[PDB]
């Protein structure tokens, strides 16, 4: 079996409030 | 139906962007995420509005009664 | 003009004791026209 | 003992940023009991202007009624709440609405199929006449003195593109709302806030040195400008706490689960305020600061 | 590699257009061919 | 008709009062309470909402003796007040500071 594919691209996307 | 004009949770006026997360799917090869980013959401809550949002109103307006079909 | 075909969509006025039918086509379903009236509503 | 000079000793503010529309800024040595006063006051008691009676007076278009004037309730608008006065309920309909507290808008827009499309367009806007209606065709409709007070500022919708209906050819809207002062803990749409909130500043206690290779792991737990390497010794350190946010990845391993501890500074509240377009958010928590100290003052004089 | 996709434009267009040869959904048609069949089998197909 | 003291909890010579306060809730009631709770005459300080589908407050405020509890509410709607006037003077400076 193939595991589930890995999505690329994966990046930060939360930042603390104000930055 | 159509897009709502403020998120759900926070508030913020999201009935603005869907017309422009539209463009920039289109134009621009942008993925969801980045043309989310770009419009402007932060939030997940506020990104879902957008990102999940269906537009059955195109779909409603072609049932037009005062126009000859 | 209270009234429109439920085909060709043609605005029509029915008299009464008249026959209920599209003048154009032959369509026996009309929709009544909705016309200017004041209708309040709440914002919420 | 406390007092107030105790508290005015220790209490300060530090704006880290300040926008239009979003304020980023702190509060130090004040207690929960106050910021989060004044975080309610923000979202539920500030004032605003927002649309409450709609006046169709036709609407062959597919959103109902009830739909397009909810919508229209929640456009936000660009109206100083100091501009107009509070509308007294108890009057009768008629004398209810003037000058000094309502702001009337209308829209009025019909759609016509466009005779020069091309064939094979599958625009809307090519093919038919005002096929979108927008907030920025709700035109501002002034009525006595306003029409002078208002001159310097025309009442316009803080977001112009909100895409408040869609039209057919044959189809058209025409109404009039009526915009009056209210609060936000009676409908949402008069909320003056995207949101307002606040957060404990995160500590991030290193208890053991974590020098080596554990340093560019350690570091690598947290977001990019919180933990450095010092330059002299290859040690981490606290940079940035405001930069964290609190997702205890570092616990997530055995090897730092004895030597940091993750709290908080409860007197360090870190304010985002966000503001729906009507007044800066400056303005709103100034606004909130003054509406706590007006309803005390109010209870001082009330007789008992 | 994505898991799955909204296809947010290809819906937004077929809302906006309808398909003019065939419906986009071959399994939704499949789901009612046994009463449509069911139905057709009873004025066509061999022995009149 | 906005602030009423409840007589059958009141005490005789004043020293432990409770009021009700309509059309408020917890923004006023834990504001009132921390800064009555720092008055060092008060034995006893907390709010109560009797239910969350009314708008009513009630604030118990109980003394050691020398006072009453009106005027241990007084004096922390005064500190309220002063707070909050520290608060926006501090702000505006650091406005202005920029
Ligand atoms: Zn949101
Ligand atoms: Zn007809």
């Amino acid at each position: 079996r193939k595991d589930v594919p890995k999505v690329e691209g994966l990046k930060l996307e939360h930042f603390a409030t104000g930055y | 139906m159509i897009v709502p004009v403020r998120c759900f949770s926070c508030g913020k006026v999201v009935g603005d962007k869907w017309e422009s997360y539209l463009n920039l799917l289109q134009e621009d090869e942008l993925d969801e995420g980045t043309a989310l980013s770009r419009l402007g959401l932060k939030r997940y809550c506020c990104r879902r509005m957008i990102l999940t949002h269906v537009d059955l109103i195109e779909k409603f307006l072609r049932y037009n009664p005062l126009e000859k079909r | 003009l209270k009234y429109i075909c439920a085909e060709c969509s043609s605005k029509l006025s029915l008299s009464r004791t008249d026959a209920v039918r599209c003048k154009d086509c032959g369509h026996r379903i009309l929709l009544k026209a909705r016309t200017k009236r004041l209708v309040q509503f709440e914002a919420r | 003992e406390w007092n107030v000079e105790k508290f005015k000793k220790d209490f300060e503010v530090n704006i880290s940023s300040l926008d239009a529309r979003e304020a980023n800024f702190d509060l130090i040595n004040i207690d929960t009991s106050i910021a989060n006063a004044f975080r309610r006051i923000m979202i539920s008691e500030v004032p605003s202007v927002a649309a409450e009676y709609v006046y169709f007076f036709n609407n062959t278009s597919v959103i109902q009624d009830e739909v397009l004037a909810h919508r229209i309730g929640l456009v936000p608008l660009k109206v100083d709440p100091d501009m107009l006065t509070w509308v007294d309920s108890n009057l009768p309909d008629d004398e209810k609405f003037t000058d000094e507290n309502t702001i009337v808008l209308s829209l009025n827009v019909k759609c016509t199929r466009n005779p020069d499309a091309p064939k094979g367009s599958t625009d809307p806007k090519e093919l038919y006449n005002n096929a979108h209606v927008y907030a920025r065709d709700l035109k501002f409709e002034p009525q006595g003195r306003q029409s002078t007070t208002f001159a310097d500022c025309p009442v316009v919708p803080a977001d112009p593109d909100i895409l408040l209906a869609k039209l057919r050819p044959g189809q058209e809207i025409s109404l009039k709302a009526h915009c009056i002062l209210g609060i936000g803990g009676d409908h949402a749409k008069f909320s003056p806030v995207s949101t307002a909130s606040y957060r404990l500043l995160p500590q991030i206690n290193i208890l053991q040195p974590i020098k080596g290779e554990s340093a560019r792991r350690f570091q690598k737990c947290f977001p990019p400008g919180v933990i450095g390497i010092d330059e002299g010794s290859d040690e981490a350190y606290v940079k940035d706490a405001r930069k964290d946010t609190v997702s205890r990845e570092v616990l997530r391993y055995e090897e730092f689960a004895d030597k940091v501890k993750l709290g908080r500074v409860r007197n360090h509240f870190i304010f985002n305020v966000e503001s729906a377009g009507a007044m800066t958010p400056e303005e709103i928590f100034f606004k909130s600061v003054r509406i706590l100290k007006n309803k005390a003052e109010y209870l001082k004089n009330c007789p008992i | 590699a994505r898991t799955a996709d909204f296809r947010t434009l290809e819906r937004e267009s077929r809302f906006i257009n309808p398909p003019k040869d065939k419906s986009a959904f071959p399994l939704l048609q499949e789901a009612v061919q046994p009463h449509i069949g069911s139905f057709n089998a009873l004025t066509e197909g061999p022995d009149g | 008709e906005k602030i009423k003291l409840l007589t059958q909890a009141t005490s005789e010579d004043g020293t432990s009062a409770s009021f009700q306060i309509v059309e408020e809730d917890h923004t006023l009631g834990n504001a009132l309470r921390y800064v009555i709770m720092k008055n060092p005459d008060v034995e006893f300080c907390g709010y109560s909402i009797p239910h969350p589908s009314e708008n009513l407050l009630n604030i118990r405020i109980q003394t050691y003796g020398e006072t009453t509890a009106v005027d241990a509410l007084q004096k922390g709607l005064k500190d309220l007040m002063d707070l909050c006037d520290v608060v926006e003077s501090k702000f505006t400076e650091k406005i202005k500071s920029m």
